[PDB]
């Protein structure tokens, strides 16, 4: 009488769905006896080995660094000034990247349409860019090629012509260049960020600058700028891939000699006119855009405090989730099992930023207009749980993860090149592997809770906020939220 | 024109203007106090202890015994 | 221990008179099962197929019709029940050790009820 | 019972402003910001009973 | 946003009401201080309610002992006095921030659309009140309250 | 605790001696697994390792049934397994701190993980459990699919992959025409079980490649054997034909612009090295760009397109010139973005240019060495990023069962002249045109009046 | 993780008891 479970197709479906998952139920060790989830420290000592970087100081000042590998067959050698957009002197913000676009063009013999002609003949590429307080400009190119780059490097760097007409198209190329950055979201609301945490500051003012400024140029501003902020002691020459430092250290000796001997230190810069945090928001409502995004920001810290690499550590424990992200509801922070389990954010990017005697850390979200008081809430509260509570797994975890990212980032010979001017310019030497794993290894759970509390619990917030942020909790919210009542 | 509230967002800058009618604002490089306030806070607290014992202690006492059964208890 | 009805006969007595109630009601045991009592039964309807899970409460609502208009199945359709053929241990086990091991490693809970 | 029953009208359709205007524009949450002021009126209301 | 995970106990059901109505209302950034009358009166409601209570454990409703009982409470209760002088003042208090409420409604017409029943409740609000003042005032029993 | 504030070397550390500047250049190893399996690898002197499992797979060996098996099979790629559950095998990778990519083409498909090289036998382990063993459940791949129809609904915002899939649609009939971004009908009609099958026929050994980047070979296969030595030795089955004949795809969307695009056969193919690489040159000769960009030198701005039509003509969005080769195959040809007004004239400037190329004396010594110097820079830079390094083994050794060294593709590309250049443009136009017009194309010509051209 | 949770539970003890004794101040029980 009772029928079998061939009839009735929901009991055929019943049957389909047990099978399937009687199957699943048993594992198989041979394919299980390396994985291990739970993280676990190790030493790569006997990984971490590459070139010495050999470093060199010319007695005018002038450090050249290279770190060979003759196996190759390209190279990356490039400059790293160690100025930018923070030593201005508020009337002249928008100098440096105007200087860039300038310099890209003409010198003395150059001759922008043929110096490009040259470039893309000689197959290699040549780019730059201006930070807040760096500036590059460099070259990838290949062997038995590279002194030719070497040589347009230092020519365009020591003997650019300005000429009124290309000055002109270039304000007009970066008039359109500003009117185009806004639809760019994310990069407006850093900006809008550092303006408003950093302010009556060098560090608040933006790096194009005001369009009223860019507007006044004239090219004396321009010789000026490169007159006293390219002087010897504050550059940086750098190589990689097949050269040869003893080939380049005469090259560069040969070459930069008509310089901008001077004697405006950027430390003594920085001396006067410090960077100080001043806690604020600016909020930005559209009501028109589908999207609501903001960023919430502690102080961060210099380039060599020592416990830069404990906020390092700390971002990559508040890691970045998406949308479309491969994990989904597993992760191993906790922000980003908070955010894709409900839903409630597009995407989230917690950032640490450095820069001299100061620095930022923050979240970055950015999510849909009803979900931004829930979003707010798992922001803080991961944040202050750092501070209260750490694991010592997700530690673990966030230092394994800190670890790859750097050596995998560090990947051709471009990066090795900005690596190296980088580190040069930030520390004053190149770290080693070795020295930055145990570094990193010295952080434990007590590290991240001390940092934490030194630099988390109960400090003042910057926010800054764009499009739909009528539920966007205000400013009193965040900062109770940055300490617990029940600890 | 430009809408004047466009263009606050496509010109960020260092320079911010506050009210400053009702709070002085600080100069921009002194320290945010931030224990001042919790002591101003904390002597109120105390304060307000202090009430809410007063209250419930006159309450219950209140409930308590009296003087003549203390009188009549011989 | 594991005590069965083949070898206890106690359990045989107890099988027999869970199997008499369900079928009067005609309604399996796994309906018995509250979505909203453990949360993980709600997770584990939410991965059955719409044809089970539409039977499943097909069957309920029957068995509430039932229950109102104060009758039982007819006798044929209650010599056609077949309790205790389960659709719903085999994915609630599974979901209940994906949630142990996520628990036992890290993890945060992918649900949580509600206070209360 | 009746001043709940005031409290939950008045909450439906919200609360007047000095201005007498629509204020569905500039509108914060009750609490922080209007609890301490009830409290200052409360402190004062002490002293005065 | 959908609610898989609980986040803030606020937002909880069991807070969630109380959430809403206490904590997240919206309310017109501009307010002064006669808004803070309203819920001073909640609260002198609250005082009164208490008090009483406690008077009420030494009150006697007989008409030979009224009088006497709040004697009593005066003089030989632990801190009676305390009780007696703060149900009196504070039933005069709650009338004096009852009247201030009121009249802070007629100045800005807050009785006008869409808050007819707001100001109607509060209308049936004022004569409970003077019911209660009335008969309250009757009990200590003297010449004044028999008269 | 103290510290020596980042500027000064940290206390006692046991830093390794340096490697000798310049060691060595590694060769790349292949092991044939007798199943007919195969693992290659080569030495790295980076401290990161790049571990790729490629399989030759994808929109041509889609069946009706199917058809839409690749994107979906890209999508769920590292999902949970018969052996380890999804959200394990994610704290499997965070753990060692690797990551995990999948990517999906019409002729062959591959799953990449790259961590440091500590950590080998953990990257082939999972790769080989995430690829022999998956379980396809209902909930995720139903998660997948919700996921795959959002984008699929997202996808106007770039037409120049629309325009790419148009035209292969267009411009072949069976096999290469079987669309790679699966269509809403076929995504509903996609199911777990489909794929359970789909893969069961198709990731058979004959047809799998496991290339390391930075790993020692010894390593490598004393740790692969006892994961893919058992596998069942099947016939590989044949590949798909197609054929390229081909006319015109028009759709008509919002009103800025006009995306037109024109395309050849070159039925070359990778097999023919040499025609292979003459059309990479040609590409790189034809190029463009977009006129918005604002990089710097190098990034081909003086490009013949680039040069005539962009400093030429205005109102022209972007103007590029692409090619794909595939398996014995070969799609070269110009995208154009621009104006809806201009679009007549726009794809009267594209013919002129393919004509151009096409006869001879009309393209310079100087432009075609630019053009070959371009290309060797190009591949040189490339071959950097072990990424890219496994990439390549992987794909070379899948195509034609080793790994043509570079010293190859150096010395064709030295050795092209503007005669192959121009014999090669000539064999192109030959071919039947096609054509793929997308936005406001109620006004551009008509495919048989273009067709009047070319021929 | 237990160390920091059981030091905060005694933590709120000592604030507890030392509540209780501030709302009825025990001499009685103290001197003994
Ligand atoms: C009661 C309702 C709240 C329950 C707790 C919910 C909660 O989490 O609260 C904190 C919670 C914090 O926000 P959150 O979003 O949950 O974030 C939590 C943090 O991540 C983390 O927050 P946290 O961990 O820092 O704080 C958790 C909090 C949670 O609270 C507790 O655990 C308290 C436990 C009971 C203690 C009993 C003693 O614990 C404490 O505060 C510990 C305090 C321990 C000592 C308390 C003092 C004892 C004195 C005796 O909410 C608030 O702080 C808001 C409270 C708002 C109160 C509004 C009152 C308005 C009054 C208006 C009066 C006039 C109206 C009109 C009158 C007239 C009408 C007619
Ligand atoms: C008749 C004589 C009229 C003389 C008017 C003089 C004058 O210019 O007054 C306006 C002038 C400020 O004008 P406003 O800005 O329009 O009023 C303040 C706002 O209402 C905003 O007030 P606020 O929150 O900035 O200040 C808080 C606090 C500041 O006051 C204090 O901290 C202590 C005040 C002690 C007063 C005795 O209180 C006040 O300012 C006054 C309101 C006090 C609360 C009343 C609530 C109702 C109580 C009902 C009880 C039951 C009946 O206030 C004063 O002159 C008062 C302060 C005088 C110096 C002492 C400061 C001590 C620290
Ligand atoms: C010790 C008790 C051991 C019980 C073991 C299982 C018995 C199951 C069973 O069928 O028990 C018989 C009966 C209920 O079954 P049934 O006869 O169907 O009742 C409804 C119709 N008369 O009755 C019961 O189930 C009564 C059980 C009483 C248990 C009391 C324990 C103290
Ligand atoms: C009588 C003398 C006085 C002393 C009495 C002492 C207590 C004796 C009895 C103790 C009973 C257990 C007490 C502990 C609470 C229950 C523990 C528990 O298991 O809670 C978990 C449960 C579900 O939570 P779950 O989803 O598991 O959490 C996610 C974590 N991964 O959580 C829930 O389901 C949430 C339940 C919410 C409702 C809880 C109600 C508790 C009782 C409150 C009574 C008073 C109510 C207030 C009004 C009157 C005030 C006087
Ligand atoms: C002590 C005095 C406490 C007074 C609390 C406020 C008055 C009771 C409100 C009860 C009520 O209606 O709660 C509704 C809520 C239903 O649940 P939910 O779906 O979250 O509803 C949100 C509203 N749309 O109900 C619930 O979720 C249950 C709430 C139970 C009551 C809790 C009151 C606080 C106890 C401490
Ligand atoms: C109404 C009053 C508040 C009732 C709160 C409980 C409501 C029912 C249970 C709700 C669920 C639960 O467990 O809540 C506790 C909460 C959990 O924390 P949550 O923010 O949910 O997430 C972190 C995950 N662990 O945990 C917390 O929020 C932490 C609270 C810890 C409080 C411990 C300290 C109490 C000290 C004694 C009292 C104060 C001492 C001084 C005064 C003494 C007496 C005069
Ligand atoms: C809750 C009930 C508290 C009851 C209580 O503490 O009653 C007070 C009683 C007598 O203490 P008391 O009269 O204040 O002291 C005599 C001189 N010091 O207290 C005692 O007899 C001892 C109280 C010890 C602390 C109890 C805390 C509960
Ligand atoms: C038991 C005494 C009373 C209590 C506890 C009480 C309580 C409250 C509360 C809590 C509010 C909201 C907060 C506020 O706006 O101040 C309010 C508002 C109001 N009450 Fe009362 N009330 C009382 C008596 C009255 C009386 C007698 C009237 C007039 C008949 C009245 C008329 C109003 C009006 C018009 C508002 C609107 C407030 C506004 O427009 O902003 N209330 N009351
Ligand atoms: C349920 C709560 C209340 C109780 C149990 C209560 C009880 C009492 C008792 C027993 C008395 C006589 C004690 C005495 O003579 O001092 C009294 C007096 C009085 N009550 Fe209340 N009462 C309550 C609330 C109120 C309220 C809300 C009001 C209104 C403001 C009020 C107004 C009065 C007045 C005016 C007196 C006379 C004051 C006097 O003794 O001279 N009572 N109440
Ligand atoms: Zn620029």
């Amino acid at each position: 009488a009772p029928p079998p479970p061939t009839a009735m197709i929901y009991d055929r479906a019943a049957e389909a769905i047990k099978s399937k998952l009687r199957q699943l139920e048993n594992p198989d060790p041979r394919f299980l006896k390396h994985g291990n989830p739970r993280p676990a420290l190790s030493d790569h000592t006997r990984i971490l080995a590459a070139p010495e970087t050999r470093v060199t100081t010319l007695p005018n000042g002038l450090r050249v660094a290279t770190e060979s590998s003759l196996a190759a067959r390209t190279a990356t050698v490039g400059v790293w000034i160690d100025a930018g957009s923070r030593f201005e002197t508020e009337e002249t913000n928008g100098t440096a990247h105007f200087l860039e676009h300038m310099i890209f063009k003409g010198t003395e013999r150059r001759n922008a349409r043929e110096l490009e002609e040259e470039i893309e003949n000689m197959g290699g590429h040549l780019n730059a860019y201006t930070s807040r307080e760096q500036t590059t400009y460099y070259a990838k190119v290949t062997d038995s090629d590279v002194p030719q780059a070497l040589d347009i490097l230092a020519d365009i760097l020591q003997n650019s012509r300005f000429e009124e007409n290309r000055i002109s198209r270039e304000r007009d190329v970066i008039l359109r260049e500003m009117e185009e950055v806004e639809g760019q979201t994310e990069e407006v609301i850093f900006d809008h960020l550092h303006a408003t945490a950093f302010q009556y500051t060098p560090l608040g003012r933006t790096i194009l600058g005001p369009a009223q400024n860019i507007k006044t140029i004239t090219k004396a501003h321009l010789q000026s700028y490169i007159q006293t902020h390219y002087t010897a002691p504050r550059m940086v020459i750098a190589a990689s891939g097949a050269v040869k430092h003893e080939d380049i250290v005469e090259q560069v000796k040969k070459l930069f000699t008509k310089l901008s001997t001077d004697a405006t230190t950027t430390a003594q810069l920085v001396a006067k006119e410090p960077a100080i945090f001043t806690g604020s928001e600016v909020r930005m409502l559209d009501d028109d855009i589908p999207l609501a995004q903001f960023a919430v920001a502690f102080e961060g810290a210099s380039w060599k405090d020592p416990d830069s690499i404990a906020l390092m550590v700390m971002q990559a424990m508040l890691g970045s989730w998406n949308k479309t992200a491969g994990g989904g509801k597993h992760m191993g922070s906790e922000l980003a099992q908070r955010v894709g389990i409900n839903e409630v954010a597009e995407s989230i990017m917690a950032f640490n930023t450095n820069y001299k005697d100061t620095g930022l850390f923050g979240v970055y979200a950015v999510a849909k207009p009803d979900c931004l008081d829930d979003l707010s809430y798992a922001i803080m509260q991961e944040t202050t749980k750092l501070v209260y509570r750490v694991s010592e797994d997700d530690v673990t975890r966030a230092c394994n993860q800190l670890k790859s990212s750097l050596l995998l980032h560090i990947d051709g010979t471009s990066p090795v090149a900005e690596d190296i001017g980088r580190q040069l310019l930030t520390y004053g030497r190149r770290i080693p592997f070795a020295e930055l794993f145990a570094r990193i290894d010295a952080v434990d759970a007590s590290t991240i809770k001390r940092v934490a509390n030194r630099f988390i619990y109960d400090k003042d917030v910057a926010i800054a906020a764009m499009g739909p942020i009528q539920r966007l909790p205000d400013y009193n919210w965040f900062r109770r939220r940055t300490y617990w009542n029940r600890y | 024109e430009i809408p004047a509230t466009v263009a606050a967002v496509k010109n960020p800058s260092s320079k911010i203007i506050y009210d400053e009618h009702n709070h002085e604002r600080f100069p921009p490089g002194d320290p945010s106090k931030r224990a001042f306030a919790y002591f101003v806070l904390t002597g109120g607290r105390f304060v307000y202890a202090s009430l809410i014992r007063l209250l419930v202690l006159k309450f219950v006492l209140s409930m308590s015994a009296s003087k003549d059964v203390l009188a009549l208890a011989s | 221990s594991f005590l069965d009805p083949k070898k206890n006969w106690l359990a045989a007595q107890h099988m027999k008179s869970l199997v008499k109630r369900l079928s009067k009601y005609g309604l399996r045991y796994d309906d018995l099962y509250d979505p909203y009592y453990d949360l993980d039964v709600k997770e584990a309807l939410n991965r059955l197929p719409k044809e089970v899970v539409d039977a499943r409460h097909a069957r309920l609502k029957r068995a509430i019709d039932l229950s109102m208009k104060h009758e039982y199945l007819p006798e044929d359709l209650q010599a056609m029940q077949t309790p205790f053929r389960g659709y719903l241990q085999d994915m609630l086990a599974l979901v209940k050790r994906e949630r142990a091991e996520r628990e036992a490693l890290g993890g945060l809970p992918l649900y949580q009820r509600s206070i209360p | 019972g009746a001043s709940l029953l005031h409290l939950a009208a008045l909450h439906q359709y919200g609360s007047n402003n000095p201005l007498g205007v629509h204020s569905e524009m500039d509108q914060i949450s009750f609490y922080p910001y209007f609890y301490v002021k009830d409290l200052v009126g409360w402190v004062a209301f002490a002293i005065f009973f | 946003t959908i609610r898989n995970q609980r986040f803030s106990l606020l937002k909880e059901p069991i807070s969630s009401t109380l959430n809403q109505h206490l904590i997240d209302y919206p309310t017109p950034s501009n307010l002064s201080y006669w808004w803070g009358f309203g819920s001073l009166a909640g609260i002198c409601l609250v005082i009164q309610i208490v008090t009483g209570v406690f008077l009420a454990m030494h009150y006697t409703p007989h008409v030979d002992l009224a009088f006497n009982s709040v004697e009593h409470v005066m003089r030989d209760v632990e801190g009676g006095w305390l009780l007696r002088y703060m149900h009196a003042n504070g039933a005069s208090m709650f009338f004096i921030v009852v009247y201030l409420h009121i009249f802070r409604g007629l100045y800005y017409a807050s009785y006008s659309s869409p808050r007819e029943f707001v100001w109607c409740l509060g209308v049936v609000i004022f004569l409970l009140m003077i019911v209660t003042a009335f008969t309250g005032y009757v009990l200590p029993w003297g010449q004044m309250s028999f008269w | 605790s103290s510290l020596p504030s980042l500027d000064i070397p940290l206390g006692g550390v046991v830093l390794p001696d340096p490697l000798p500047d310049s060691v060595e250049q590694s060769k790349t190893k292949i092991t044939t697994l007798s199943n007919g399996l195969k693992i290659a690898s080569e030495t790295s002197p980076n401290p990161a390792a790049s571990i790729g499992l490629y399989l030759d797979c994808g929109s041509i060996y889609e069946t009706p049934f199917s058809s839409g098996a690749s994107h979906l099979l890209e999508r769920m790629a590292f999902k949970s397994t018969t052996n380890r559950s999804h959200f394990r095998i994610v704290r499997e990778v965070e753990a060692i701190g690797g990551n995990i990519g999948a990517s999906a083409s019409r002729e062959q498909m591959g799953y990449t993980f790259d961590a440091l090289k500590t950590y080998v036998p953990q990257m082939v382990e999972l790769l080989v459990d995430c690829v022999r063993n998956p379980a396809f459940l209902d909930w995720e791949v139903n998660e997948e699919l919700r996921k795959v129809k959002a984008e699929l609904g997202e996808l106007s915002n770039n037409p120049q992959g629309l325009l790419l899939e148009a035209i292969h649609s267009a411009g072949y009939s069976g096999a290469l025409a079987y669309p790679l971004l699966a269509p809403e009908a076929a995504l509903n009609r996609l199911d777990g079980p489909s794929l359970e099958e789909f893969v069961a026929e198709n990731y058979t050994a004959p047809r799998m490649v496991l290339a390391a980047a930075g790993v020692e070979h010894e390593e490598l296969v004393s740790i692969a054997e006892p994961l893919l030595s058992d596998l069942p030795n099947v016939p590989r089955p044949d590949e798909p034909k197609s054929v390229y004949v081909g006319g015109d795809f028009r759709r008509h969307g919002e009103s800025g612009g006009t995306h037109v695009a024109l395309a050849f056969e070159v039925p070359g193919g990778w097999h023919k090295e040499k025609d292979a690489i003459v059309l990479t040159v040609l590409q790189m000769l034809m190029g463009g760009g977009g006129s918005f960009s604002a990089g710097g030198p190098g990034k081909g701005m003086h490009s013949r397109l680039y040069l005539r039509v962009l400093n030429e003509y205005q109102q022209i969005q972007s103007f590029s010139a692409f090619n794909s080769i595939f398996n014995n195959t070969g799609l070269f040809g110009i995208y154009a973005s621009t104006s809806p007004d201009f679009a007549p004239k726009a794809v009267d400037i594209a013919a002129k240019e393919l004509i151009a190329i096409a006869s001879p004396g009309q393209v310079t010594q100087v432009q075609l060495d630019r053009a070959k110097k371009s290309t060797k820079s190009a591949v040189l830079m490339n071959l950097e990023s072990r990424m890219i390094a496994s990439e390549d083994i992987g794909r070379q050794i899948l195509t034609y069962g080793e790994r043509k060294p570079l010293e190859q593709f150096l010395k064709a590309v030295d050795e092209i002249t503007l005669n192959d250049i121009t014999k090669i443009s000539q064999k192109i136009i030959s071919s039947p045109l096609t054509m793929a017009s997308y936005g406001d194309v109620l006004s551009v010509p008509s495919y048989e009046s273009v067709n009047r051209k070319f021929h | 993780i237990q160390p920091a949770d059981v030091k905060a539970a005694a933590m709120w003890g000592v604030a507890a008891a030392t509540g209780g004794l501030y709302l009825v101040q025990v001499s009685i029980l103290v001197l003994p």
